[PDB]
């Protein structure tokens, strides 16, 4: 999981890492400066994930390149409401427990932390309206509230 | 143990895991990737459930009920919101590159994804982007191939590969790009490659022969039956659309076949199907052919068959019990002849004597799954009984499960089994003339002509207990290979022995016997199993008669002026030319059978009979287990000319009109009443199924689902009246479905499977008291005979060392599952799937007689000059020629014979 | 808390009344999606707490449904006594606004109830279906004859045992024999009834008005006893106009039952698909946006105003005025045209569905209602001042086959004959269905007595009170979905079947094998255009309904006739047959 500035004066053990929603893992930190846009790098993150993992088992396989396509919309801004959400979702759904391994739920804590801390960034790449099927000629469309 | 589901307590069985523990209590997990019979893999992670370890636990965790263990005191919540959410979440997972493709898809209605989308409630599609698409290999002419629709459930490669032992279907690709089939296009040359059509739960493996004529599942017929092609038995489902069988379905039986069949029972079902058969009786004057209808047909056979001084019947081990008793009742019991040779008969009967008087328990296909050594003695099981094949396989895998098992894993646990057990298992001695299809894990293979085989059977029998017959003249060698058999059965708790009919030896059997009696004698559960060629050789066996050479001897002495030949071909069982002058010599043949014959131009008469799918009658199969199989339907319902009718009804009619000069349709129940009560020792038919007044609280049984369609246009081109439907006189079955097909009704006899929200092939769960065990009021058919007191003695005939004579060739025979059964090979479907004739040579013996292969080698069998091309068998002892049986031309009789003039021409 | 909801009903008082009267060791309840207290009770015991729900403080002074069941095949019986065979009375305290339905259980052999005759006089033609369609037999009953199949009848149709298509058994083959014997066996024996067939001085002489007769509305027959032109008594016989719909409900699945219900009254079409798509959401856990109820609503309110005006042009011709109907029929075209223009047909829609409708609203159906709103109220005040204020007409009706509020209540007469004896007790206001509490609309209540005049002018009030609701729904209609976003939404939206891949998986299952309802029982009551229809749905947790039970008001109403009429006039007997508002498909079913 991504951690702030904040989070800089933190001792590097697994159970101090571990309290503050994040990991130790191998104590090899990466620093992302303010000119990279996250949500560009969770995509880049993500589609790492996705074209890396085993195939075994639905949740991953099935669900990180969803997430990778709905970043790649996010980026090139073409993002639909209710793009952010099922990324919520997906991060619940992916967490320990759920897949067969550890690949996704490690997946996954990056996409949570970006979405927990940078969320006005993955919503700036929100603009054209949700639109999943086109007009049949010939049928009137079923319209929910 | 003791479950809680949603504040409900379950007492189940705490060895198995949670998904089927919930599934035979009736409750409801979606479910991809589990298979009773497979194993737990965790894979498509569907079946997910809400897991407290207190009674007070508001959290839980979310844990996959197929992994984990129903142990006593799991409170698990399926209907939970989380869980729901969840599984929900997964199958929109696999919604999302899935094609749009199920108006045009041969699963529709059949199809697991399908029901397992309706069951977790999800209806609307959020995902907006491309889906991933894949091409498709040809894998022959039974399997249809569509990866679009694959979810990536390992379903298909952990059944060919962990459970068939396949080795051209495997799992390719990447992270979401997976492929699951072979490396290159060709076809799929596993012996159980059919049962991927109802492995798989979407509509990637699907039968291409029912896609050559389709119809929707519930556009069927269905009925329950027993599968003819071979003596096995495996109970099938046949259906049928509009007057033609259109597809043979796998039927739960939880002691013979549960979950899988063989391709040769599964895709051999197109000889019904053809425009050839004969559908009216049709009689002859001269060279002038008429059609009759039944009464006049009736009359004037028997008008001829009381102008002759005496009748002979000719029955087959292809026909039911019913028409051979009334062959027999008709002709009498002194001239009834069986139709097989007086070698195949003899065999048969030997083959019987050691099941029904032997003293050895012989095991059910389900049993033969957890025996520990398994010795095959002459029997190619992989091309003759191949589900025997693959329990065998089974058995082998069951010492990995067993060091599994000491290990403290559970049974479900199937990737731990093979991982604890890399490359142990059981021993397996196969002997046949050449290499087999078990060679794989077979623990030794020998290649050897039958009296080899036989000898080393003897040798077995021998160095076990000292009081068997010694056979001396083995080499050390051998000797030593022997000494290690005998170490490996001496060992093992459970030893079985398969032999069989089909090595055209009879010292093989003695030798089987023999090594049965040797292993009950020193304080082990040994069981035996013979393999018998067609599927009522062993009720023919058992109730008798003459044999083929002698029926022709009566009819070329001129002693009977009158054969019927009921449902035989007669050139399968002796030489054509000696058939063609008996038959031409006799002055009335009368030919009562369902398929275009041979015989037929010289049939005086003949006698349109039904097949499987239009008669019901009694079967006998390879382990003494009488089974009941059903009619599908009526022929005369489209085709109102159509006058075919069940084979015992037109014998039991024609000894009617013989007798009394009246015409007497009469029912199965006063056939199988007559059976039992002329015959004690096949007393047990009645007890196979129950006759046509059981009913299910007043009603009788559905052949056709609730919704079936097309009641009032399937017939309206013919007429706009559509008639009164057919009665099921016989039976207890009705041709609508204005019957029962509960999953809870008090039956064993079950058409089809379906439950309301199960359309698959795994609605088969909620006919089980549990799943994947037993049916559910237990199984259909019940054995002839138990085991006996006390046992045969010793077979002390030992057969002679094989030394090749010269000029001379001993004929070894090479059984094919397509192409060795009589009416498989008649099915279109399997001439673009049997291998060419090729005779098989010692690459010795070929260069002696300076042939290579390709060329072509001709040889005479009584007047018979035919020619084949040569393919060379290095496993092939020296002095024999390699010939399939069942084939164009090519008899199973040929069997151990001579084959003088062996030139290449 | 959804509407939907299996509610086990303790806290209705008539179940703490019963526990306290026949003690806590008497009855068991049933937890249902009904709505209903179903209270399974001793067969020893039925006449008692039947008598003491007559005689409570404010009793159930209604029989509303008397029928049997076939349990023998009901896999999920949990929390239900053991029973092969069941049967069902549905009563209805009217002030208490509340109802109840007693079962009772018996077993296959021992098939004999108590009869419930003596205390409801309607319970004798639903205790004579439930022997005939069923095989119980009814203690006590006066004549157990057989009134929907004929006297040379073999079986009981509505077992499950028995075979329902035609095509199963043989086809009609009508000889000479069978000819001679059905038609003596259709002949009336006056013994048979005891009609003491003439008198010491002068003789009674027998008419067969039906069927078949142009005041006969339908396939009814009535075998009346004459004395010069005095009518004696009558046996109305039905049976005439059998069409098997329940064992059509046990043979057709939740989707295409939908027809079937349609044609149970072939004048209400909507208003008779509403109680059973109500009862199969009730099943499935649907609830319906607002634009459904108001499609819904407006549906029926216009299939209400065509058999209102088909009923007052058939009354205004049997009276003998045979010109408006003719511009009655003018108006129902108008109908027929907006109603083609909505739901595609003239008079069987067949539109409604589980969890909305078929198609959503076409471009301009608002134009076609404003016309036939402008239509309608001249021609309706034509039709008044033409026949409906006539003194022929006045004293042809008025006064005629005139009955009060016991005879309304104890023979189970509903619509605008229980209106009109004083009783207000509509479905529409006291247990409002499908979003009709949104609409304001005046309930017509009659003074006190139930003529021919006073039943026909409440319908025309009832007309009125239609086209009010109508007005209010086209000036205000909602902006919706036309289909429920519910999972078990039979059919799905069409769009959304046609490109995406999940709705056509739910579609595909949907129309082969049908849509699965759980396990569950269901009932939904409503307003009919010709009394009270009620739906009642047992599902066995399969595709197809394990048992439907369809009351309607047209059998009660043709059970009362003989209670009303003796004494009178066979012209007598005539307007009352053109003023009950009956249909014989909603009598037979
Ligand atoms: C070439 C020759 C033909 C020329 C064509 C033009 C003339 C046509 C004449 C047609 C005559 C039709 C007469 C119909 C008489 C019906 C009488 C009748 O049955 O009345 C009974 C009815 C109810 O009586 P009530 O007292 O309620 O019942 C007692 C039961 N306790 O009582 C009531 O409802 C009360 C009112 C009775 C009205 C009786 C008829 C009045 C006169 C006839 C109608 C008007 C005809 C046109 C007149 C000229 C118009 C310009
Ligand atoms: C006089 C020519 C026809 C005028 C328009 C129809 C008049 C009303 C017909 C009513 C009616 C209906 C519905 C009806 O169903 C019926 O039973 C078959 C009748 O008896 C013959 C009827 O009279
Ligand atoms: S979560 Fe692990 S086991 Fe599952 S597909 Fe991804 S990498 Fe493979
Ligand atoms: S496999 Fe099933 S879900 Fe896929 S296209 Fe075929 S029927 Fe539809
Ligand atoms: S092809 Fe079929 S059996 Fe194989 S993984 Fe895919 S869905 Fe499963
Ligand atoms: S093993 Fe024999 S009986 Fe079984 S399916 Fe194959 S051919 Fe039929
Ligand atoms: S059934 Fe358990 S994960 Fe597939
Ligand atoms: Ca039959």
């Amino acid at each position: 999981d991504f951690l702030t500035e904040a989070h800089l004066d933190l001792p590097m053990e697994f159970e101090s890492i571990g309290k503050a929603g994040s990991r130790l893992g191998t104590a090899l930190a990466m620093a992302v400066d303010h000119e990279i846009n996250m949500v560009s790098l969770v995509r880049n993150l993500e589609e790492f994930f996705a074209r890396e993992s085993c195939g075994w088992c639905t949740p991953c396989r099935d669900g990180l390149p969803w997430s990778v396509k709905i970043l790649r919309a996010l980026e090139r801004g073409e993002g639909q409401p209710g793009d952010i959400e099922t990324l919520e979702q997906l991060c619940r759904f992916l967490g320990p427990g759920k897949t067969f391994c550890a690949h996704a739920p490690g997946a996954v804590e990056p996409l949570q932390s970006a979405i927990k801390y940078f969320r006005e960034e993955f919503e700036a790449g929100i603009k054209q309206p949700f639109s999943n099927t086109h007009l049949i000629n010939g049928i009137q469309p079923n319209l929910l509230k | 143990a003791t479950i809680h589901v949603d504040g409900k307590e379950y007492e189940v069985n705490g060895a198995d895991n949670l998904l089927e523990a919930c599934l035979s209590l009736g409750l409801d997990i979606p479910y991809f990737c589990w298979h009773p019979a497979l194993g737990s893999v965790g894979a498509c992670r569907q079946c997910a459930v809400k897991q407290y370890q207190n009674a007070e636990d508001t959290r839980g965790r979310l844990v996959m009920s197929c992994m984990t263990p129903a142990s006593d005191g799991t409170f698990i919540s399926i209907d939970d919101e989380e869980a729901k959410q969840f599984r929900e979440s997964v199958v929109e997972w696999l919604m999302t590159n899935h094609p749009h493709d199920c108006p045009v898809c041969e699963e529709g209605g059949n199809c697991h994804l399908q029901d397992m989308t309706v069951m977790t409630g999800h209806s609307f599609r959020r995902y907006r982007f491309t889906k991933r698409t894949h091409r498709n290999q040809d894998l022959g002419p039974f399997i249809s191939h569509e990866m679009n629709r694959c979810i990536a459930c390992y379903r298909c490669v952990r059944y060919y590969k962990d459970y068939a032992g396949g080795t051209d279907l495997g799992v390719y690709g990447a992270h979401d790009n997976v492929y699951f089939g072979r490396p290159e296009d060709g076809t799929l040359e596993s012996e159980f490659s059919g049962n991927l059509v109802e492995i798989c739960p979407t509509g990637v493996f699907t039968d291409k022969t029912h896609s050559e004529r389709y119809n929707r599942k519930w556009d069927m017929q269905f009925a329950p039956s027993i599968c003819q092609q071979c003596s096995i038995g495996c109970n099938i489902s046949p259906g049928e659309r509009y007057g033609e069988l259109r597809r043979i379905e796998n039927r739960y039986n939880g002691t013979v076949n549960h979950y899988f069949l063989c391709d040769r029972g599964r895709f051999g079902y197109g000889y019904v199907n053809l425009k050839d058969r004969p559908r009216q009786p049709v009689q002859r004057r001269g060279d002038d052919f008429i059609t009759l209808n039944a009464e006049q047909a009736m009359q004037g056979a028997a008008d001829i068959l009381r102008q002759s001084k005496k009748v002979i019947g000719i029955g087959s081990p292809r026909a039911s019990v019913e028409s051979n008793f009334a062959l027999r009742e008709l002709v009498g019991e002194e001239n009834f002849y069986t139709g097989i040779a007086h070698g195949e008969q003899e065999r048969l009967q030997l083959a019987l004597k050691v099941l029904r008087e032997g003293g050895i328990y012989t095991p059910a296909l389900r049993e033969i799954e957890s025996y520990d050594a398994v010795l095959v003695l002459g029997e190619d099981v992989t091309q003759t009984g191949a589900r025997v094949a693959l329990a065998v396989r089974q058995a082998v895998k069951g010492k990995a499960r067993e060091m599994a098992a000491a290990q403290k894993v559970a049974d479900w646990q199937i990737a731990a089994i093979l991982n604890i057990g890399q490359r142990a298992k059981h021993p397996l001695f196969v002997t046949n003339v050449d290499d087999t299809r078990l060679d794989d894990i077979a623990a030794w293979t020998y290649r050897a002509p039958v009296e080899d085989q036989a000898r080393l059977g003897f040798a077995i029998a021998h160095a076990l207990d000292n009081s068997a017959p010694a056979v001396d003249g083995i080499e050390p060698e051998l000797q030593s290979k022997i000494d290690v058999i005998v170490q490996a059965l001496a060992g093992a708790k459970k030893p079985l022995i398969i032999s069989g009919t089909n090595a055209g030896s009879l010292e093989v059997i003695q030798a089987a016997a023999n090594v049965a009696k040797a292993l009950k004698g020193r304080g082990a559960d040994v069981g035996i199993t013979m393999i018998a060629r067609s599927v009522n050789s062993m009720g023919l066996g058992i109730m008798g008669g003459g044999s083929l050479e002698e029926a022709l001897t009566e009819l070329e002495t001129g002693r009977a002026d009158a054969v019927v030949v009921l449902e035989n071909d007669l050139h399968r069982h002796a030489s054509a030319t000696r058939v063609n002058a008996a038959l031409a010599k006799a002055p009335l043949v009368m030919v009562v059978d369902h398929q275009r014959t041979a015989i037929m131009e010289n049939a005086h008469l003949v006698l349109s009979a039904a097949s499987f799918a239009e008669s019901d009658g009694t079967v006998i199969n390879n382990e003494g287990r009488a089974q009941r199989f059903f009619q599908v339907y009526d022929p005369a319902y489209y085709d109102s000319k159509t006058v075919m009718l069940e084979s015992w009804r037109w014998l039991h009619s024609l000894h009617s009109t013989l007798l009394s000069r009246e015409v007497d349709w009469t029912q199965l129940d006063h056939v199988i009443d007559a059976v039992v009560a002329k015959i004690p020792e096949l007393a047990g038919i009645k007890d196979a199924a129950p006759d046509a007044t059981f009913r299910i609280r007043g009603q009788k049984l559905a052949r056709e689902p609730h919704r079936y369609s097309g009641r009032t246009a399937m017939r309206a081109n013919i007429s706009v009246h559509e008639p009164r439907q057919p009665q099921d006189i016989d039976t207890m079955f009705t041709f609508s479905m204005e019957g029962n097909n509960q999953p809870t009704a008090h039956r064993s006899q079950v058409p089809f499977a379906w439950a309301p929200g199960w359309n698959s092939p795994q609605a088969w769960n909620k006919f089980q008291d549990e799943v994947g065990g037993k049916l559910r009021f237990g199984d259909p058919g019940v054995r002839l005979f138990e085991t006996s007191e006390n046992g045969l003695d010793y077979f002390t005939s030992v057969p002679a060392r094989f030394q090749p004579q010269d000029g001379k060739w001993r004929i070894a025979p090479y059984y094919h599952l397509f192409g060795s059964d009589e009416l498989s090979q008649r099915a279109p479907v399997f001439q673009s799937r049997m291998p060419q004739p090729y005779i098989k040579l010692n690459p010795a013996d070929a260069a002696k007689l300076g042939v290579n292969a390709g060329t072509r080698v001709s040889f005479s069998y009584d007047g018979n000059t035919v020619t084949l091309p040569v393919e060379i068998a290095e496993g092939l002892t020296a002095g024999q020629v390699g010939l399939p049986m069942g084939m164009s031309g090519i008899a199973p009789v040929l069997a151990g014979a001579h084959l003088e003039d062996l030139k290449e021409a | 808390e959804p509407a939907w909801q299996t509610r086990d009903h303790l806290d209705d008082p008539v179940i703490g009344e019963l526990r306290n009267r026949f003690g806590p060791d008497a009855f068991t309840v049933q937890a249902t999606r009904t709505g209903v207290p179903v209270v399974w009770i001793k067969r020893e015991q039925l006449l008692e707490v039947g008598d003491f729900l007559k005689k409570l403080p404010k009793p159930y002074v209604m029989l509303f449904d008397l029928h049997g069941m076939d349990e023998r095949l009901r896999t999920h019986r949990e929390g239900l006594p053991a029973a092969d065979f069941s049967v069902f009375y549905h009563l209805i305290s009217i002030d208490r606004n509340r109802d109840i339905m007693l079962k009772v259980a018996l077993a296959e052999n021992d098939l004999h109830v108590p009869t419930f005759t003596k205390l409801f006089p309607n319970a004798n033609w639903y205790e004579r279906e439930t022997w005939d369609l069923f095989g119980i037999t009814f203690d006590g009953h006066p004549n157990l004859r057989r009134i929907m199949m004929p006297q040379t009848w073999k079986g009981h149709p509505l077992r499950k045992d028995y075979p329902a298509r035609a095509t199963e058994f043989s086809p009609f083959e009508l000889t000479k024999a069978k000819q001679d014997l059905e038609m003596e066996a259709l002949t009336f024996k006056p013994e048979e009834w005891g009609m003491k067939r003439g008198t010491e001085n002068e003789d009674f002489m027998f008419l067969n008005l039906g069927p078949n007769h142009p005041s006969a509305h339908g396939a009814f027959r009535i075998v009346l006893q004459l004395d010069g032109e005095e009518i004696v008594d009558c046996v109305p016989d039905i049976g005439y106009h059998h069409r098997g719909a329940e064992k059509m409900g046990e043979r057709q699945s939740w989707h295409s039952y939908i027809p079937y219900t349609d044609r149970i009254e072939y004048l209400g079409g909507c208003v008779n698909e509403m109680p059973y798509v109500l009862a199969v959401e009730k099943l499935a856990g649907i609830t319906v946006p607002d634009r459904v109820n108001v499609i819904r609503v407006m549906l029926s309110e216009l299939f209400r105003i065509n058999s209102h005006l088909l009923y007052i042009s058939t009354f205004i011709q049997d009276v003998g005025a045979m010109t408006p109907v003719f511009f009655a029929f003018t108006d129902r075209q108008k109908i027929y045209d907006l109603v083609e223009a909505i739901t595609g047909f003239r008079m069987h829609p067949a539109w409604f569905r589980i969890g909305g409708v078929a198609h959503d609203l076409p471009r301009g159906w608002d134009r076609l209602l404003r016309e036939f709103l402008d239509w309608m109220p001249k021609r309706l005040a034509s039709y008044e001042k033409a026949a409906l204020q006539n003194t022929i007409l006045k004293g042809r009706s008025q006064g005629v086959a005139a009955y009060g509020a016991k005879e309304a209540l104890e023979w189970g007469t509903t619509g605008a004959g229980l209106r009109a004896t004083g009783i207000d007790f509509d479905v529409r206001k006291a247990r409002p269905y499908s979003g009709y509490e949104n609409f304001d609309f005046e309930i017509p209540v009659g003074g006190g007595v139930s003529d021919c005049y006073t039943r026909v002018m409440l319908k025309v009030e009832e007309l009125r009170q239609s086209l009010r609701i109508l007005e209010q729904c086209l000036n205000n209609m909602p902006e919706g979905p036309f289909k429920a976003d519910h999972p078990l939404t039979t059919p799905p939206p069409k769009e959304r079947t046609l490109q995406h891949i999940e709705t056509l998986i739910t579609h595909f299952l949907q129309v082969s094998w049908g849509p699965v309802m759980p396990a569950n029982e269901s009932f939904q009551m409503i307003e009919a255009t010709k009394g009270i229809n009620s739906y009642y749905l047992t599902s066995d947790g399969s595709t197809m309904s394990y048992r439907t039970r369809i009351r309607t008001p047209s059998y009660a109403h043709l059970q009362q006739i003989p209670a009303a009429i003796r004494g009178s006039l066979v012209s007598d007997l005539i307007v009352y047959l053109g003023s009950i508002d009956f249909v014989m498909s909603d009598v037979d079913r």
